[PDB]
Order: structure tokens, then sequence, then C-alpha cells
């Protein structure tokens, strides 16, 4: 009875795709993100009684499909920004990606920062604290996660979807 | 003398509003493409998960 | 002519934009074509694999059903 269109963006090798496949609970590793730079997945969930279809685009920034990937930004209801806590420029860039969202996507879109690979603390370069401040500055939610250990992936989406729905039941 | 600016501005209005129109349609074009590419992938995926579960089925018949 | 001095600029600009927007029609299907083509290839390469490892896997359920029977 609801259909939310979601997008995952961020630097390459951040984990965006495993984040996805985890939440999509696909039993396979098989993707086109490597050889196309786009992938797609659905899941319907229940939020306060109702069935919610989630349509999750995974983009990989290749200029080969610049025009198509805008179509995803322009039509996205919620867009997760992902960095790798093991890698700084991924995080540094989170501003750059926000520029895009602001510039290519809609005015009221729902946003969420996802500091990924948290499970690996031994190679951590980005403090969690520093990440939540980034988020609060921009006034959007933040959440550390691990596609592999399975930490907070599901919570991230359910959380984003609640923000979306709540925004819609207001109107 | 000023007539050149007089035109230039009349010309800006026309171009400003044609530009607005042109954008309403970029919006549609994109929704349609989404819906289409959406289903394209959906299928490609379904069709692959069939070929693999096929292999898995007679993979397990062979270990038993 | 201070107004015109720069008035002509957005005119050039607005216009330059309209042009870019019209391109957006064919630039979509152009990309689409490529993308579709690609999926076709890639999803095939995939199904190819599954089939080869299914079919080779099939002839020893007759060979091993033959080592028993
Ligand atoms: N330790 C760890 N490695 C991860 C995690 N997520 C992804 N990876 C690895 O990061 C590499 C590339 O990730 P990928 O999902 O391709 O990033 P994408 O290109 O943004 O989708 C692969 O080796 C993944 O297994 C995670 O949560 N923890």
């Amino acid at each position: 009875d609801y259909l939310f269109k979601l997008l995952l963006i961020g630097d390459s090798g951040v984990g965006k795709t495993c984040v996805l496949f985890r939440f999509s609970e696909d039993a396979f590793n098989s993707t086109f993100i490597s050889t196309i730079g786009i992938d797609f997945k659905i899941r319907t969930i229940e939020l306060d009684g109702k069935r919610i279809k989630l349509q999750i685009w995974d983009t990989a920034g290749q200029e080969r499909f610049r025009t198509i990937t805008t179509a995803y930004y322009r039509g996205a209801m919620g867009i997760m920004l992902v960095y790798d806590i093991t890698n700084e420029k991924s995080f540094d860039n989170i501003r750059n990606w926000i520029r895009n969202i602001e510039e290519h996507a809609s005015a009221d879109v729902e946003k969420m920062i996802l500091g990924n690979k948290c499970d690996v603390n031994d190679k951590r370069q980005v403090s969690k604290e520093r990440g939540e401040k980034l988020a609060l500055d921009y006034g959007i939610k933040f959440m550390e996660t691990s596609a592999k250990a399975n930490i907070n992936v599901e919570n991230a989406f359910f959380t984003l979807a609640r923000d979306i729905k709540a925004k819609m039941d207001k109107k | 003398l000023k007539e050149e600016l007089h035109r230039a501005q009349k010309e800006l209005k026309l171009k400003d509003e044609e530009c607005e129109r042109l954008s309403k349609v970029r919006e549609q074009l994109e929704q349609e493409l989404e819906e289409l590419t959406a289903s394209l992938f959906e299928e490609a995926h379904k069709m692959v998960r069939e070929a693999n579960m096929k292999q898995a089925a007679s993979e397990k018949q062979l270990k038993e």
C-alpha cells in the first residue's frame, strides 16, 4: 500500500552494495555493480501495520550513465550517504555528495549518513564522534554500520523509511 | 537606442518559460525510464536466480 | 547601456540551458540503449556459467547412478 523509492550513493569500495544485499537478504553475491555500476533491489516491510515496498537503487557514479543516475536522484524519496570509516577521503567527500543530493535531487528529500564497516575497529581512521558532528551540522541522521557483521543495516532502512512515512502522513 | 534592451528582455521571458516547460518533461522522462530499467533489472535478476537454483538442485542430488 | 551590458548575459545563459535540456530527450534513450545491451550481455555471461556447471553436474548423476545401478 506504499512505495518508497530509495537510493544509495557514496564513494566506490565504501560497501554500499553489501549494505544493500544485506538488507535485501539476497542469498547471492551476484551483482552488476562491478560491470555496470547500477544495481537494484526490492523489499517490502511492515511499518505500523502497513505493507511498504522499498525500491533501492544502487549507483556507482560512472559518467557512462550520468543521465540515468540523475533520474534516480530526481525521483528518490530517501537517499543514504555512505562512507567507509577505514578510509578518510570517503568521509571528506560526504560533503561533496551532499552537494549533489542538494543539486541533482529534490528539495525535501530524506537523507541519512551511514558510516560503514564499523565492525573493523582495528583499521578505523574516522572517529564515530567526528561522524555524528558531521551529521548534526547538516542536520541529518547518522548511523554506523557493518554489512558483514550485520550491524544496524536493518535499523538504518527501517529508520529511514519511518522518516519518509511520517513525512507523508503529515500531508 | 534602448530598443535593443527592450527586445533582449522580451526575449529573456520567452526563453525563461520555455525552459520551465522543458523541465516538466525531463521529470516525466526520468520516471518512465526508472520504472522501465527497474523492471529490466528485476527480471535479469529473477532469471539468473533461476539458472543458479537449477544448478544447486542437481548439485545436492549428486552429493547424496 | 549598463542594463544591457549584462542583460544579454542571462539571455545567452538561459538559452544555453534550454539547449542542454532538449538534449536530455535523446541522451536518456542513448544511455538506456547501452545499459540494456549491457545487461543482456552480463546477465547472459551469468546464466552461461550456471548452465555449464549444471550440465556437467547432470551427467555424473547418471554416471554415479550408473556406478551404483
Ligand atoms: N570489513 C568489512 N568489509 C566490507 C563491508 N562492506 C563491504 N566490505 C568489502 O568492501 C569491498 C567493496 O565493497 P562494495 O560493497 O563493493 O562497495 P561499493 O563499491 O560502494 O558497493 C568488498 O571486499 C567487500 O566485501 C563491511 O561492512 N565490513
